C-alpha cells in the first residue's frame, strides 16, 4: 500500500500489449482473450 | 389487425440506427411519430417539417409542440413591454405594413 | 440544486463504479472509462490548489463510500473541513447535468469520423 | 469531453469499436446523472427570507473564480437584488431581457452600486 | 396557451394547445453546430419513413 | 519497442497523476528485477 501502488498497477497492464496485439491481428476479439487467459490463470495454469 | 400508432414507431426505429439517435432513441421516435400523425393522410408536405438550427442545450431537453414558433425578429422599441403570456389569444396574419 | 466542486464528481464516480462492477464484458471497461474521466475534474483541482491528487482522490473514494452523505468535495481555499455545507457553495442542477450531456454527445460525433478532408485555404 | 475521449482512446487501442465505446459512456451518463436526481435536494419549501439567502451561495460560487471575488460578500447582492424586482413571487420567470447591463470606463471597481432606472451615455439639449 | 420561452438565448414564441393543427414544429438541441445538422437530417429521414 | 511504448502511455497518465518521474523510473526498474525473480521460478530447464 503506498503511492507506488498504481505505478505498479500500471506496469502489469502495459505488459499485457502483447496477447492484446495478436488477438488484434488475427481478427479476433482481444479482450475475450486477455480476460480468459487472466482467469485460466486462476485456475492453476501457468501456461496459456 | 394491430394498432396503428405502433407502427409507425416500429418502422421509424429502424432509421435511427448509424447516427448520433440510437440510444436516445426511445423519446425521439415518439416526437417524429407524433408529429408526422398530425399532419393530413391525404395532404403530407414537405415544408411543414422545417427545423430550426437554434444553438445550445442538449438534445435530450427538446420538446415537441403542435404549435409552431418562429424566433423574434427585429423587434423595434417596443418590444418587452407586453404581456408575454396569453391565455386565449386571437392570431392575425397581414400582408398588410403598417408604417408611416 | 446541487453540490458540486469534486462532491458532485465523486459521487457520480463511486456510483458508476459499484455500476460497473454489475456489469459484465466490453461495457464494464467503458463504465470504468466513464467513471476514471469524471474523476479529472476534481483531480484538476487538486492540481491547480497544490493538493495531492492521491491522498485527495483516495481520501473521497473511500469517505464516499463508507458515508451516504454526498456534499463532501475537494476544498481549494485551504480550509482545515472538506464539508461543504459550511464553506457556501451551490451549484444548479441544470448547470452541472448539460456538462455531461453536451459532453457525452459530443464525443459520439467525434467518434464516428472516419474520413478527414481539409480542403486548404 | 477531453476526458471522456482520453479514456475512450485507450479503449480503442485494448480492441474495443467506438460505437461500442460510445454506447457504454452514454448509459453510464444516463446512471451518473439519474443517481444524482436520487440524492439531490429541494430548497423550495422554505420561505423567502432563508431562499433570499441560498441565492448568495449561489452567487458567490459563479463570482468566486473570477477577479470581482476580492470583495464576494459586497458585490454577490448586485446579483441578487436585481432578480428581486422582476421575480413575481408565484409561478417565477425571470423576464431576462428587461435586465439590462452597462459599465462605463473610470475609477475603481469598489464604487461600484447597483441603481434602479436606466444608464444614458448622452447630455441635455 | 401561448409562452415565449428563452429557448438558449435566443427568444422564440410557441404556440401551445392546438389540437386542431395540422402541422408541426421541431426544436432539436446540440452540443455543437453539427450535432444539430446531423439529427436535423436524421429526423428528416425519419419522417421520410413514415 | 512495443513494451517500451506501452510502458511510456501508462507513464503519460502517471504524469498526471502528480507523481515524480525518478519515483515512476525506479518503481519500474524494481517490478522489472522482480519480473526476473518470476521468471526464474517458473523456468522450465533442458537438456542437450
Ligand atoms: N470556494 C470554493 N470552494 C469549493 N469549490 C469551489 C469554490 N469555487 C469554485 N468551486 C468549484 O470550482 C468550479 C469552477 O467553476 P468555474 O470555473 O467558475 O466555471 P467555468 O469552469 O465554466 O469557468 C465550480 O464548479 C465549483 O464547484
Ligand atoms: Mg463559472
Amino acid at each position: 500500500e503506498g503511492v507506488q501502488a498504481f505505478i505498479w498497477q500500471e506496469f502489469a497492464s502495459a505488459l499485457e500489449v502483447i496477447p492484446t496485439t495478436l488477438a488484434e491481428n488475427a481478427g479476433l476479439n482481444s479482450i475475450k482473450v486477455v480476460t480468459e487467459l487472466r482467469s485460466k490463470h486462476e485456475n492453476g495454469e501457468l501456461n496459456d | 389487425k394491430s394498432s396503428g400508432r405502433e407502427l409507425l414507431e416500429r418502422c421509424a426505429r429502424t432509421a435511427m440506427s448509424s447516427k448520433l439517435i440510437h440510444n436516445n432513441a426511445d423519446f425521439f421516435v415518439k416526437m417524429c411519430v407524433d408529429a408526422v400523425l398530425s399532419l393530413d393522410r391525404n395532404d403530407l408536405d414537405d415544408k411543414l417539417i422545417g427545423i430550426k438550427k437554434i444553438p445550445g442545450g442538449a438534445m435530450e431537453e427538446s420538446l415537441f409542440i403542435n404549435g409552431v414558433a418562429f424566433k423574434k425578429t427585429f423587434s423595434y422599441a417596443g418590444f418587452e413591454q407586453q404581456p408575454k403570456k396569453f391565455n386565449n389569444p386571437k392570431i392575425l396574419s397581414l400582408n398588410v405594413e403598417l408604417e408611416l | 440544486v446541487v453540490y458540486g466542486g469534486g462532491a458532485a464528481e465523486v459521487t457520480m464516480s463511486l456510483a458508476v463504479s459499484e455500476e460497473a462492477d454489475k456489469q459484465r464484458g466490453i461495457d464494464q471497461y467503458a463504465f470504468r472509462g466513464f467513471a476514471q474521466a469524471l474523476d479529472t475534474i476534481p483531480m484538476t483541482l487538486a492540481e491547480n490548489s497544490g493538493l495531492d491528487p492521491i491522498g485527495t482522490l483516495s481520501t473521497l473514494k473511500s469517505k464516499q463510500l463508507k458515508e451516504k452523505i454526498s456534499n463532501i468535495g475537494v476544498d481549494c481555499l485551504g480550509y482545515g473541513s472538506n464539508d461543504m455545507k459550511e464553506l457556501f457553495v451551490v451549484d444548479p442542477f441544470i448547470g452541472k447535468k448539460q456538462q455531461i450531456l453536451l459532453a457525452t454527445q459530443l464525443c459520439r460525433m467525434i467518434l464516428k469520423i472516419d474520413n478527414v478532408i481539409i480542403s486548404g485555404k | 469531453a477531453s476526458a471522456l475521449l482520453d479514456q475512450a482512446l485507450e479503449l480503442i487501442q485494448k480492441g474495443i469499436h467506438p460505437i461500442k465505446i460510445a454506447n457504454g459512456f452514454d448509459e453510464a451518463a444516463k446512471l451518473a446523472i439519474s443517481k444524482l436526481e436520487e440524492t439531490c435536494d429541494d430548497i423550495s419549501a422554505s420561505n423567502d427570507e432563508l431562499f433570499r439567502d441560498f441565492l448568495l451561495r449561489a452567487a458567490k460560487t459563479s463570482l468566486g473564480s473570477k477577479i470581482v471575488s476580492k470583495d464576494h460578500d459586497r458585490f454577490a447582492e448586485m446579483a441578487v437584488e436585481a432578480v428581486i424586482n422582476v421575480m413575481d413571487k408565484d409561478r417565477k420567470d425571470v423576464d431576462f431581457d428587461l435586465i439590462k447591463m452597462q459599465g462605463r470606463v473610470g475609477g475603481s471597481i469598489s464604487d461600484s452600486k447597483l441603481i434602479n432606472g436606466v444608464i444614458l451615455d448622452k447630455d441635455f439639449s | 396557451l401561448f409562452e415565449e420561452m428563452q429557448i438558449g438565448s435566443e427568444r422564440y414564441n410557441l404556440f401551445q394547445g392546438c389540437p386542431q393543427a395540422k402541422t408541426c414544429t421541431l426544436l432539436l438541441r446540440g452540443g455543437a453546430e453539427q450535432v444539430i445538422a446531423e439529427v436535423e437530417r436524421s429526423l428528416h429521414d425519419a419522417i421520410m419513413i413514415v | 519497442v512495443i513494451l517500451t511504448g506501452a510502458l511510456l502511455g501508462a507513464a503519460e497518465r502517471l504524469l498526471n497523476k502528480g507523481i515524480h518521474p525518478t519515483i515512476i523510473a525506479d518503481s519500474f526498474q524494481s517490478a522489472a528485477k522482480r519480473s526476473v525473480d518470476i521468471l526464474l521460478e517458473m523456468c522450465h530447464k533442458v537438456s542437450l
